[PDB]
């Protein structure tokens, strides 16, 4: 099965460096062609750059020339993109890509979030949402950059799970919620946990959220 | 074991098959022999506009001892 | 380098056929390999088709393409179509050396049913008040089509001060995603008796509120 | 050298080119390295088509890694 | 220059049994697939055999599968055609050829006559042409009778003279053998000064024959 | 499969001639086309490879096609020259044999005939010590390539004895052959003379030699 595992997306300040790492499995990685491809917020998928198998065949797109250094490792079997002088325009999930031939590919990654900007890293505070079928979540509360995770019960709990795409509040921060609706029943019975984890800041709560 | 670590005996407009040879250092050395006379075109059909031609490699074997093994196949032409 | 033009959206209704165009600017279209892409949102990418009309394993048939020479372009088609073909569609091709993709284009499935909002408000948290401060959480989800309007009472008098609504978003069922959040000091909700969110969908308004303990 | 051995370096639908890389304190101190002419190959109407790829055929040589010629390789079966 | 040299061409009996070779030069020997094609006196060509630059794939006509067993030696830049149990119709000058793919043959060799025929080997008689007495031109020859196999091979004055010289096609006679002539046109006012000596080839029978061709008196 | 070309092709100078190859079987277009030339006594030459493919030092007067639809070949000459007069043979293949047609004779239409040099030669002393006696008679620059020969001992027909090559053309297109009459020496010194005749388009020129007198 192929997969390609996409890493070392976080947050950069502007005229600064990143470096991706994408570990692919699944296939004979020597054999091919692989790209980097690009998808600011909201908006369309932008090729990035792309090199051959051996290594020894390099492309960018003009957006990035002379900044951006693709390369890999085969006995590693990773890929990966050196980021220099970011701009804010540079901002974008990163998309590793497995190419048949230059130009036709065929499988994705799950991509990595780059965000360049000035502003400080900064992690949430997690506020449980107590109830009044029932509902319950959490308050994942001024934070940034994105993104956060939010699982329920270690992973255990996906039913009725509701986890909302985040505000950006006009400070510049970021706040989302999770929901759960349980049985009525469950609030004696049931330890319903939500799992915060904010990558950025090295956040990682667990929340027990009760009447 | 070569197949294991790349593609190319399948993808190619001249595909070829690896045959096991054993023996000697290295004891196990994979030969390579073009599928097909003709070479596949961008249908998936045996094209005779063209043929597969194995690319041979003289390899140093063990004293020493150097011999000539096929490698993997070419698609050669007679346009130029 | 060149580019390739897609129509930035595309609608019909179940059962029909479908068909999205990607135009390329320069170069000679049927000199290089066209690949279509399918992005349902929050998602990666996902192949439909490659190599003009090569077609994964795993890809239902209603799914095709091909080219067009004359008009140095080439087109996407779905028959039969379903409401989970919903989603963004990208062409793909390349030169000697760029790569290069389409704008996208977002494609709806028309006839949809029509659906109110689901709502559920939230107080603060004793929490949240314990640090001085105080967030209303307005969750509105199954809407549909894709847009709410949302407004907070203060008892019963409106209120514009510290509102932030997120853009709706849609769901993998099809149906939206959106919330509000109202922000309070400790003061003005334990001012006031009541704190309602308010939705407005197509017409029909539906409405939560809560009170501090 | 193998370009007096053999044609097939200029006679492939992915032709390459030779590159001598002499090492001293290396046996066998000569060795030739193959390198792809083109992104494309050759079709039969003798112009470089990129409906698919020259791509070097890599090799595990005693004395490292080497490439020996190279295929042409479509993104269809 | 693409070169290409066959030989052990000769008279064979039927059933008999011949080894053709051919060495090349001017090319890269073993990334080149090679065939044998053939052609009987007056008639059209015929291919033959075939083989690929490994040695690897072998082809056949249908008229020879079986009897004939084509090779090459990589090493050595030669091609081989082992010719067993021949037959009368197998008479042919045999080429050799150079073939870029198989089924593409871009150059050939000279040729090599193979003649399959029970009859024996014979060296010619050869009989000076005295010039006639009467332009200012004389005609005067070398007669070359009944030798088998072909062919002969004539020259004059060693190859020094090559000036108004015609040497025959060869007549093949009822009895089986071959006969033909060579003349040279030569100013009639040299009669009495330059000597005219035709040499006669025949390698069949490995027999080389010096003729002088004087004016009768 | 088979493939056919026709026996002959005939055109004057400068004009356009084509020579076609069918094929009897198999599809024509999945197999390369090659053209051959062969000259009187020479190894064949490469005219056209894979089908379109003129090698340097081909003239390109000379051009191939192929019709996928007809199943058939073609070569085609242009700008006709005297210089072209030659057999040509297609050829092509499938993935195990490979196959020429029969050859076409290219004629070039309106081109000087002229009549036949005769030389004949009486005798050798030295053949007539080995009791045999020949008369040569050597035909030479002669168009077109048809020619009788007729042996006479003094007025009479001579039956048996003769020997005839075929016209075979060399290079200037003209054409030449040899006739051997074989005598007893005593038929030699019996008669008076002997004649050769060779006759060309209804036009005799004749040859007499003696047995060496005074």
């Amino acid at each position: 099965e192929v997969q390609l595992l996409e890493s070392g997306g976080g947050l950069v300040q502007p005229g600064g460096s990143l470096r991706l790492s994408c570990a692919a499995s699944g296939f004979t990685f020597s054999s091919y062609a692989m790209s980097w491809v690009r998808q600011a917020p909201g908006k369309g998928l932008e090729w990035v750059s792309a090199i051959s198998g051996s290594g020894g065949s390099t492309y960018y797109a003009d957006s990035v020339k002379g900044r951006f250094t693709i390369s890999r490792d085969n006995s590693k079997n990773t890929l990966y993109l050196q980021m220099n002088s970011l701009r804010a325009e540079d901002t974008a999930v990163y998309y590793c890509a497995r190419d048949l031939i230059h130009g036709v590919t065929r499988n994705w990654g799950q991509g990595t979030l780059v965000t360049v900007s000035s502003a400080s890293t900064k992690g949430p505070s997690v506020f449980p949402l107590a109830p009044s079928t029932a509902a319950l979540g959490c308050l994942v509360k001024d934070y940034f950059p994105q993104p956060v995770t939010v699982s329920w019960n270690s992973g255990a709990l996906t039913s009725g799970v509701h986890t909302f795409p985040a505000v950006l509040q006009s400070s510049g921060l970021y706040s989302l919620s999770s929901v759960v609706t349980v049985p009525s029943s469950s609030l004696g019975t049931q330890t319903y946990i939500c799992n915060v984890n904010h990558k950025p800041s090295n956040t990682k709560v667990d929340k027990k959220v009760e009447p | 074991n070569p197949k294991r670590s790349s593609d190319y005996y399948n993808r190619s407009t001249s595909p070829w098959n690896l045959h096991r040879n054993e023996d000697r250092y290295p004891s196990v050395i994979w030969e390579a022999k073009c599928r097909h006379l003709g070479c596949i075109n961008a249908d998936g059909n045996v094209d005779y506009h063209m043929n597969s031609v194995p690319i041979q490699q003289e390899i140093l074997v063990l004293r020493l001892e150097k011999i000539l093994v096929s490698v993997g196949c070419t698609c050669v032409t007679p346009i130029v | 380098n060149f580019m390739l033009t897609q129509p930035h959206s595309v609608s019909e209704s179940p059962g029909k056929t479908v068909t999205i165009s990607c135009t390329r600017s320069s170069g000679s279209l049927a000199n290089y390999y066209v690949q279509w892409y399918q992005q349902r949102p929050g998602s990666s990418p996902t192949i439909v088709i490659f190599a003009n009309n090569q077609r994964p394993s795993g890809v239902p048939d209603r799914f095709s393409g091909s080219i067009d020479s004359s008009s140095n372009s080439a087109s996407l088609t779905i028959s039969g179509l379903k409401t989970e073909d919903e989603a963004d569609y990208y062409c793909q091709t390349y030169d000697p050396y760029s790569v290069v993709f389409g704008g996208g284009t977002k494609l709806t499935v028309l006839g949809q049913p029509k659906a109110a909002p689901s709502v559920t408000l939230f107080p603060p948290s004793s929490e949240e008040l314990q640090a001085n401060k105080a967030t209303l959480v307005c969750l509105i989800s199954d809407f549909y089509p894709g847009a709410v309007t949302v407004a907070w009472k203060a008892d019963s008098s409106p209120v514009k001060a510290g509102v932030e609504t997120t853009t709706p978003s849609k769901q993998s069922n099809n149906k939206y995603a959106a919330s509000s959040y109202l922000s309070l000091t400790p003061e003005q909700w334990k001012s006031h008796r009541s704190y309602s969110c308010q939705v407005t969908h197509e017409g029909s308004t539906v409405e939560k509120t809560v009170a501090p303990t």
